[PDB]
């Protein structure tokens, strides 16, 4: 385990039926396996990317990645950094945040995510996107609307068939829509970055969107679920994955995109796209804008 | 302090030359320049698509070691260009604590690819 670049949330947890209970976990200081000179956003999402690699992506030529929540306090965007280094070169990345930064992106939107707006499909959609005014520890635990009611929206207008999102999490920001819609793909998870093992904070994996329900997911459940599972299951920090970044970049598959009408949608069809060998998606010119 | 170094900069007439003059003051260099992690068995040329340090350098993500990036105000470039974001920076370790510094004061080889006096010819 301590090799992985992570732990994703096993099956037996997932099945589960559990009721919402306070997280036992607590965060203190400070990140002791972070290597000396690297942000910790840098180690997250280079085990992120690590455990991506392990699944079945679909990797076009002309690959479309947008990442939300990419700013930072810092005034920089680590993750998006990240995300550059792994994804093929030439591959358009677009990245936003609600507050300006600067970054490696080749377009980056500034503005609440809400007023992003694009007519075009994505292959992977990642976001970090955290509100920073929810209290930690308190009354109860709703799901959480804001940035998730966007998110569910663009992920089910927005991402072609087969393609993949991760979005992070943590005990008290989450939502069921999104959690639902993890039901959608052809798998998900429940991934616990090994540098980051100590807090809360999970990435929602869906791998290769079917837009249709593959299995009923409640939301509150899962989550729930989630937490029972970090409650029980402590993990202790590592970074050992990241002292071999030989094998890093995301693997060059040049998979397959075409633009199919529904009647051509067919179980041989879905299969490539559960493998994930397909990507649906038109292929015109990528317009994204902030207005307004 | 980085809110007060990228403003000093910003609002001087020759940003490059403020920085200069706020170092030799004792200033401390601009902070949070992305350092990637990496193998360190690449190419060691100066600005590269993806992390190309060897074992002398560290990689950057561009844009974070960018004075102009970083301040938010025009490049120098004749036209709207960046020659850092978007792409990653080796710098020599023993000047990795100020890479923005380190980019500024030096020169690319048009033909090695390499840092003038750093790994060049
Ligand atoms: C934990 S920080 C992300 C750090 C970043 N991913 C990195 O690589 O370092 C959370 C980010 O989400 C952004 N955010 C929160 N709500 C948002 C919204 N409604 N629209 C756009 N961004 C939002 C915040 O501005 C903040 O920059
Ligand atoms: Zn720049
Ligand atoms: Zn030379």
């Amino acid at each position: 385990q301590a090799w992985q670049p992570g732990v994703a949330m096993p099956n037996l947890y997932k099945m589960q039926r559990m009721l919402l209970e306070k997280c036992d976990l607590q965060n203190y200081g400070e990140n002791a396996v972070i290597p000396k000179g690297i942000m910790m956003n840098v180690a997250k999402y280079t085990q992120l990317c690590q455990y991506l690699n392990t699944l079945t992506l679909a990797v076009p030529y002309n690959m479309r990645v947008i990442h939300f929540g990419a700013g930072s306090d810092k005034g920089v965007a680590p993750g998006t950094a990240v995300l550059r280094q792994w994804l093929p070169t030439g591959t358009l990345l677009v990245d936003s945040d609600l507050n300006d930064f600067v970054s490696d992106a080749d377009s980056t939107l500034i503005g609440d995510c809400a007023t992003v707006h694009t007519a075009n499909k994505w292959d992977l959609i990642i976001s970090d996107m955290y509100d920073p005014r929810t209290k930690h520890v308190t009354k109860e635990n709703d799901s959480k609307e804001g940035f998730f009611t966007y998110l569910c929206g663009f992920i089910k207008q927005k991402l072609a068939l087969g393609g993949s999102i991760a979005v992070k999490i943590t005990e008290h920001s989450w939502n069921a829509d999104l959690y639902k819609l993890m039901g959608h793909f052809s798998w998900w998870t429940a991934f616990v970055t090994n540098v980051n093992a100590s807090s809360s904070e999970a990435f929602l994996i869906g791998a290769n969107y079917l837009g249709k329900p593959k299995e009923q997911i409640d939301g509150y459940t899962m989550h729930a679920n989630y937490i029972f599972w970090r409650n029980t299951n402590p993990i202790q920090l590592s970074s050992y994955s990241l002292f071999d970044m030989s094998k890093f970049p995301l693997k060059l598959r040049g998979t397959a995109v075409m633009s199919l009408k529904e009647n051509q949608i067919n179980d041989m069809i879905y299969s490539l796209l559960e493998k994930g060998r397909l990507i649906i998606r038109e292929n015109n010119r990528v317009v994204v804008s902030s207005d307004i | 302090h980085n809110s007060t170094v990228l403003s000093f900069c910003a609002f001087a007439v020759d940003p490059a030359k403020a920085y200069k003059d706020y170092l030799a003051s004792g200033g401390q260099p601009i902070t949070n320049c992305v350092k990637m992690l990496c193998t360190h068995t690449g190419t060691g040329q100066a600005i590269t698509v993806t992390p190309e340090a060897n074992m002398d350098q560290e990689s950057f993500g561009g844009a974070s070691c960018c004075l102009y990036c970083r301040c938010h105000i025009d490049h120098p470039n004749p036209k709207g260009f960046c020659d850092l974001k978007g792409k990653y920076v080796q710098i020599p370790t023993t000047c990795a604590n100020d890479p923005v510094g380190f980019t500024l004061r030096n020169t690319v080889c048009t033909v090695c690819g390499m840092w003038k006096g750093y790994g060049c010819s």
